[PDB]
């Protein structure tokens, strides 16, 4: 049955189990997200939902985090504000500095929450200058970019649970995770071209467009 | 007064390989003795034995082992049919550490009893003992030792008759520190690569396989069967008040001895320094600083350390931890700054990249740490590095980015000086830098940056 | 660095067969055993390990066969297989030096033991020696904190380090035989206080029985 | 670039985002200051505690009290504080800064005595 | 600093100006709005005339010069246009603005 | 607006630019309600069809749910 | 003053074709198409300005992420027909080719202000 | 914007006529001559337009190199 918790002052009924995300988005609060999508498996790797939670005391992630009755949850602290900033931070440390030559481009989730809830200027002027990636040959229908990639893992999620193609995956560890194949192979599946969709950045592209 | 550790009250007597591992040696330690007996015992008393012994987790957080022992036991867990799952943490990595190394070598059959008592004290139907892949001989020895027991009835079917059913398997890790995290402990045991899950879900509840598991160090499962011998109050007496028992201390580093040994909680560490290792190398005067703990924890400067107990609470008080109780003392011919880049450097390349701000920030801090090393920054980006520690810190899913916070922080706090000192010492050889490492004849060239050193 | 990508050259190649062993077979049998039957992907790391025995590494013909022999996707295997370590996916010596260089073994000389190795064979820390029998690696600790300056040889430690001794161990690998399995000239017996113990003196343990709880 | 505004270590954009703290529009229709009138304000309260403050606050609410009938309820202390001035004269367009004209003549002005055109500061 | 700090006091001065006004004429004032020195006055058509005048010739407020008068499109209300009145007051060195309704087919009062 | 099948977009044959006899082409109202509108359309006399939007179906998600025990052969190896 | 489209020193296109100018340009004077080049490249198939729509603003040399368009120093191209000033890519480059050493003494002297 | 940190006079006529209002220009001529000489001689060091790169464009220096400021900048002219 539904239970009720309060989000931001205001109060919200909801299903019991469901995410602190989903009474969010119910309760008309604005969190925002790059790994979560509502069509895939919770991942909670990207880190950009954080909330405080007056039981927990760390911000906790709102897309995996599940709701409590009486549960009492700020979305617009200091703290909050303050984790949103670090963690764009630590998002756009490796960005490329693609988007003038990026299809995503204007219609791009980073850059808008990066001017939404991000610092207005960078700190990072390291004289190693960034990381690179190897682009990846998955067939003539999506093209990458995979400098861009931010490791949010909806196009592996979206490949092996609602398509069935085991192929995506991510090979590696650490800060040389890649998403791709390991070895050159077709993201062979007639759903492919959603990936280009579910990619919050523009690592995957549409390759005739 | 605290730590005299009395051979009589030592509970791990084969350290030193003074009486042998075979089974036959370990029944002359009493090993299996009453084992039928503590079975028959409800797992009740076994968890409030376990409670009143104060024993708290020896992985290097310090939870009480017996409540989180006893979170596997919900009023109706019998109604969720299925596998319940003992882990056993013996991934080590922990840099600075070697204690469970020494438990699996020497008093093997002592761990094995370990997972029967305790399996028994969460009803739990099947062990698995996690083993770090270079432990390679540590695993025969380990393994050689379980099919003794499995050999004579003390674990399978009935265990020693007693109605109650247990098996033992050894899984081998293969090269990754984050393994030692128990979710991702649980997730490679399941055949997937180490990286860590979000709890909720607890494995209490849904674990591995999806089973109620728990995950336990081996120190604090090994103590386990002679605490139930000799009485919860017996180890209660050794320590101070929440701090209580005997913990092997590993000390490593610049000490004139290095050793492995066992001693009472709350014990000063000027004390055990010089009764154990000889002493710092070169005298009190010639110490630079004290990591209490493995690698993950703040270092103490010298003045800290000459009225410190080594428990959780004195350590946490002092801003610091007990950790894997693995000392390591630098003196004052290395540089700390060195030692706290190549921590950096071991947190970079643990990280399993699952979540953004280690992934990224880990690599940035090696960055910035070997830019520090040379001198080659500007003394305001001291700050920044502090705050850059921040964005990592409480951010994470697991506990590997506060770890990699953490020796930053310690050497900014208790080193500033030292940072400041190189960083003039950049400026005045080689020129003046900029944020970032950047010097005013350095540039882009054909694909590459000249004109300034690059770390 | 990690390398996450695979080229197929012709020495590693997908067309390769890699079959086990009847011996390293049973073995992989009993391996499996220990896993519920639903759960037993759950013996890819194990299987993976048996083949790197077999063949000298991981190669893509031995995650194939594991992937199929265990009904996974490859990638699952192929993911497993790039993030251990301990997995090598490029071929390798007889002899795999790995030097712990974190802080304990570098407060303790292992830079000059690294010093040692790199002389004897000029080849850099991630290469191999040109006659295919020794391949360098810095690695991260080992769990020998205690014997300060410590190394690993394919599976064995080897403790207690000095740069002459590391020469002298170097030159016995390389001309076949193996001086000491034990870990160091003999110092120590692996964690005591180089002064000898100074605990645990008494010919013949405490049983624990005559200490009992009075409760049973 | 300014200080502190440049700072590599101590500005988080949170604290100087100011277009994101913009002032409020506030608007008051007569039910507002019909309540205001009553209950008194959050400043200086004219509520009972308990039920009765929040019945009073919805009957207001919801049209129990008209605006002339609260303010010829108004007492003489409410109408001279809160409505005109402690003096009880009306309060005067009120000007955010209030500016003093000086007239400068003699040698200092900009033309000379004659011209129909003087000089002020 | 936050640019909005500096209009605080004089915010509340306008407040208790707008509560005079407002208590003055309550026949006519539907209710006003404060924006960091900006004061709106809402009337219904019928009222501009008399609120106007009141504007024009009380002691109090003394608006003689007119700035501008404009409409806005609502498409959304029920009545699209609001008209919006601008007045200077030399005097008090004061500004006010007063805003009404209209449609398509209902006119406005002319202040000429 | 609808488009005019004429007069919507043609290639000029000087330059390329894009040409159109549509006024309307560029205009978008915007409303505040889906009543609102219809009264606006309305009483400008224009005929209208009021596409009903859809919205996404809730369904509870728990994280937990990545690693149910299964208790036959898995269906899928999820991989994170 | 008059535009112009610039190069590298290579003598490759600076523009990547990434719409900002088009996007920003106060008076709609751009009219831009691209695909990708047989090469791989992201360049444009057609760059247009009208200039007798264009007011000279010079927002699109602020917004240009690589310095491809530009306004030069030059004033004096008054023509006899109207169909002379809709420059298309052809005439942009050359004015470009044409007017590059006065551009760059222009940005040698401006680019450290922008 | 810092009318109140320089000094003016302001001339007032008394006719309403043509004359007055030529007077009135003319002097208001040299009073901003005189502001236009104390703005020459007090003009401050620092930036120019808000330093918030939400609102203005970074400058290009910045938006070369670092990542914000290529965002902020895209999204300013876009
Ligand atoms: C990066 C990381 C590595 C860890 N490695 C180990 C380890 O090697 N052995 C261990 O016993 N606990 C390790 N832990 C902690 C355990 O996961 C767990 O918190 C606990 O300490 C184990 O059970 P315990 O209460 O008996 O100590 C690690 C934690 C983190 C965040
Ligand atoms: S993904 Fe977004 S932020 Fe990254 S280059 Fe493309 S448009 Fe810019
Ligand atoms: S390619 Fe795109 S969808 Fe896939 S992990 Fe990277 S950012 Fe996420
Ligand atoms: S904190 Fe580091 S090790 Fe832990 S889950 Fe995140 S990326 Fe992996
Ligand atoms: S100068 Fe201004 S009007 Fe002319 S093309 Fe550039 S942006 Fe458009
Ligand atoms: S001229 Fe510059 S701004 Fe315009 S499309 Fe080309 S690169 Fe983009
Ligand atoms: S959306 Fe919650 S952590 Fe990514
Ligand atoms: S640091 Fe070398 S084994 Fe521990």
């Amino acid at each position: 049955a539904e239970i009720e918790l309060t989000i931001d002052g205001h109060k919200v009924s909801i299903e019991a189990g469901s995410a602190l995300i989903q009474a969010c988005e119910k309760a008309g609060v604005t969190v925002p997200r790059y790994c979560y999508h509502d069509k895939l498996a919770i991942a909670g790797n990207c880190r950009m939902c954080l909330v405080d939670v007056e039981r927990a005391p760390k911000p906790v992630a709102s897309c995996a985090y599940p709701v409590a009755p009486g549960m009492v949850v700020r979305t617009d602290t200091e703290r909050v504000k303050q984790a949103r900033e670090n963690v764009m931070e630590m998002m756009l440390q490796n960005h490329p500095l693609d988007c003038p030559v990026c299809d995503q481009g204007g219609e791009c989730d980073l850059q808008d929450q990066s001017m939404r809830y991000g610092r207005d200027r960078g700190r990072f002027t390291e004289i190693t200058g960034k990381r690179s990636t190897e682009d990846k040959n998955i067939g003539p229908l999506v093209k990458t970019s995979m400098n861009r990639c931010i490791h949010c893992t909806r196009c592996v999620r979206f490949a092996n649970d609602i398509a069935g193609a085991p192929e995506l995956g991510s090979s590696g560890r650490g800060n040389d995770m890649q998403i791709g194949t390991y070895l050159e192979k077709n993201l062979n599946t007639e759903l492919s071209g959603n990936v280009i969709d579910l990619c919050p950045v523009g690592a995957l592209t549409n390759k005739p467009y | 007064q605290y730590g005299g550790l009395k051979d009589q009250d030592r509970i791990f007597q084969n350290l030193y390989d003074n009486y042998g591992w075979d089974l036959a040696s370990a029944r002359k330690q009493g090993d299996w003795y009453k084992t039928k007996e503590l079975i028959l015992k409800g797992d009740t008393w076994i968890i409030d034995e376990i409670k009143k012994s104060g024993l708290r987790g020896r992985g290097g957080a310090g939870f009480p082992s017996g409540l989180k022992w006893s979170f596997m036991n919900p009023p109706g867990w019998e109604k969720n049919e299925g596998p319940r799952y003992l882990v056993v943490n013996a991934d080590e990595g922990e840099p600075g550490t070697c204690k469970d190394r020494e438990i699996m070598r020497k008093d093997p059959h002592k761990l094995v009893e370990g997972c029967l008592l305790a399996g028994r004290a969460m009803n739990a139907t099947a062990a698995y003992i996690y083993i770090r892949g270079e432990f390679y001989n540590e695993a025969a020895v380990l393994q050689t030792a379980i099919n003794e027991a499995y050999a004579a009835g003390l674990i399978g079917k009935d265990a020693c008759g007693s109605g109650y059913d247990f098996d033992v398997y050894i899984h081998r890790g293969m090269g990754a520190y984050v393994c030692g995290e128990e979710t991702s402990l649980i997730e490679s045991l399941e055949g997937k690569a180490g990286k860590p899950r979000l709890k909720p879900p607890f494995p209490a509840g849904v674990g591995l396989f999806g089973r109620p598991s728990t995950v336990t160090n081996v120190e604090t499962v090994a103590v386990a069967p002679t605490i139930l011998r000799r009485g919860g109050d017996w180890f209660a007496s050794f320590g101070r008040e929440r701090n209580s028992g005997t913990k092997l201390f590993c000390i490593s580093g610049n000490v004139n001895e290095p050793c492995t040994v066992e001693e009472e909680m709350s014990i000063p560490l000027r004390e055990l320094l010089e009764k154990h290792c000889g002493g710092i190398k070169g005298g009190w005067d010639n110490l630079l600083g004290v990591i209490p703990g493995g690698c993950s924890v703040p270092i103490l400067p010298k003045n800290i350390c000459e009225d410190v107990l080594m428990d959780f609470d004195a350590l946490k008080d002092v801003q610091s931890g007990l950790g894997t109780a693995a000392v390591i003392v630098i003196n004052k011919q290395q540089d700390v700054i060195r030692a706290i880049q190549r921590f950096a450097a071991f947190y970079k390349h643990e990280s399993c990249g699952q979540c953004t701000p280690c992934r990224e920030g880990t690599t940035w801090l090696l960055k910035a740490m070997d830019r520090f090393r040379t001198g080659q920054a500007k003394e305001r980006e001291i700050d920044m590095l502090y705050e850059l520690t921040k964005d990592i810190e409480g951010h994470t899913i697991c506990a590997l980015g506060d770890a990699a916070a953490w020796p930053i922080q310690g050497l900014i706090r208790n080193f500033r000086p030292e940072m400041e000192t190189r960083m003039k010492k950049f400026h005045d050889e080689v020129g003046a830098v900029s944020v970032g490492g950047w010097m005013k004849d350095a540039r882009v060239e054909k694909g590459k940056v000249v004109g300034a050193p690059l770390p | 660095h990690i390398v996450s990508v695979h080229r197929n050259t012709e020495n590693n190649n997908p067309s390769i067969p890699f079959e086990f062993s009847p011996e390293n077979m049973k073995r992989a049998e009993e391996v499996i055993a220990k896993y519920p039957p639903q759960y037993k992907k759950a013996a890819v790391m194990p299987l993976l390990d048996i083949g790197q025995r077999q063949l000298g590494y991981t190669s893509i013909s031995v995650m194939n066969y594991v992937a199929k022999l265990l009904e996974m996707p490859p990638m699952r295997v192929y993911e497993v297989a790039t993030f251990y370590t301990m997995y090598n996916r490029t071929p390798m010596g007889r002899y795999h030096l790995q030097i712990c260089t974190t802080t304990p073994c570098q407060l303790c000389g292992s830079d000059g033991i690294m010093e040692a190795v790199q002389n004897t064979l000029n080849i850099k820390p991630g290469e191999t020696t040109k006659d295919n029998l020794f391949t360098l690696s810095e690695v991260e600790c080992l769990g020998a904190c205690v014997n300060a300056p410590m190394m690993a040889i394919n599976d064995d430690y080897y403790e207690d380090l000095t740069p002459e001794g590391t020469v002298k161990l170097l030159e016995d690998c390389k001309a076949g035989k193996m001086p000491t399995p034990g870990p160091e000239n003999h110092v120590r017996r692996d964690c005591e206080p180089a002064s000898g113990q100074k605990v645990l003196l008494s010919k013949e343990p405490h049983n624990v029985a005559d200490f009992l709880q009075e409760g049973i | 670039s300014s200080y502190p505004t440049n700072d590599i270590a101590e500005n988080p954009y949170w604290k100087r985002d100011h277009r994101r703290a913009y002032p409020q529009t506030a608007f008051f229709d007569q039910k507002t200051v019909t309540g205001l009138l009553e209950l008194g304000s959050e400043a200086t309260p004219r509520i009972a505690d308990g039920e009765a403050g929040t019945k009073a606050l919805a009957n207001i609410a919801n049209g129990g009290v008209s605006f002339t009938q609260a303010l010829g309820k108004s007492s003489k202390d409410v109408i001279y504080g809160e409505v005109l001035t402690v003096n009880g004269l009306p309060p005067v367009a009120p000007t955010l800064a209030p500016k003093q004209w000086k007239i400068i003549e003699g040698e200092a002005a900009i033309y000379p005595k004659g011209y129909p055109c003087r000089t002020f500061h | 600093v936050n640019p909005a700090d500096r209009y605080l006091q004089h915010v509340s001065d306008l407040h208790q100006y707008a509560k005079y006004i407002m208590a003055a004429l309550p026949k006519y004032i539907q209710g006003f709005s404060v924006w960091k020195d900006e004061l709106t006055l809402h009337v219904a058509p019928s009222a501009v005339i008399p609120v106007t005048t009141f504007l024009r010739d009380n002691t109090s407020t003394q608006y003689k010069s007119i700035i501008d008068i404009t409409a806005v499109d609502y498409p959304s209300r029920e009545n699209r246009f609001e008209v919006v009145y601008n007045f200077l007051s030399v005097r008090h060195n004061s500004r006010i603005r007063l805003k009404t309704y209209a449609t398509e087919v209902t006119p406005v009062p002319s202040i000429t | 607006w609808d488009i005019v099948d004429v007069a919507n977009r043609w290639e000029n044959d000087l330059i390329g630019w894009q040409s159109s006899g549509d006024y309307m082409q560029a205009t978008q109202m915007k409303f505040t309600s889906k009543e609102s509108a219809i009264k606006f359309a309305n009483k400008q006399g224009w005929d209208f069809y009021i596409q009903e939007p859809h919205h996404r179906k809730f369904r509870v998600k728990q994280y937990a749910n990545n690693f149910v025990h299964s208790y036959g052969k898995l269906k899928h190896i999820r991989t994170k | 003053g008059e535009h112009a489209l610039r190069r590298y020193p290579s003598g490759e296109e600076r523009c990547i074709a990434c719409k900002l100018c088009e996007a920003i340009c106060p008076a709609l004077a751009i009219t831009i198409d691209a695909e990708e080049r047989i090469d791989g490249s992201r360049r444009t198939t057609k760059y247009d300005i009208d200039m007798t729509k264009c007011i000279y603003c010079g927002y699109c040399q602020e917004s240009c992420p690589v310095d491809a368009i530009v306004e030069t120093p030059n004033v004096e191209y008054a023509t006899e027909t109207r169909e002379e000033l809709l420059y298309n890519k052809e005439k942009l480059l050359a004015n470009g080719d044409k007017w590059e050493l006065e551009l760059q003494y222009a940005l040698d002297a401006d680019a450290p202000y922008r | 914007d810092a009318y109140d940190k320089v000094d003016f006079d302001v001339p007032v006529g008394m006719n309403g006529d043509c004359y007055d209002r030529y007077l009135i220009r003319m002097a208001e001529f040299r009073q901003s001559l005189r502001i236009i000489e104390q703005c020459c001689n007090d003009m401050p060091a620092g930036a120019v337009k808000v330093e918030d790169f939400k609102i203005n464009s970074p400058p290009r220096n910045l938006m070369k190199e670092d990542m914000e400021a290529l965002i902020h900048h895209f999204l300013l002219y876009t």
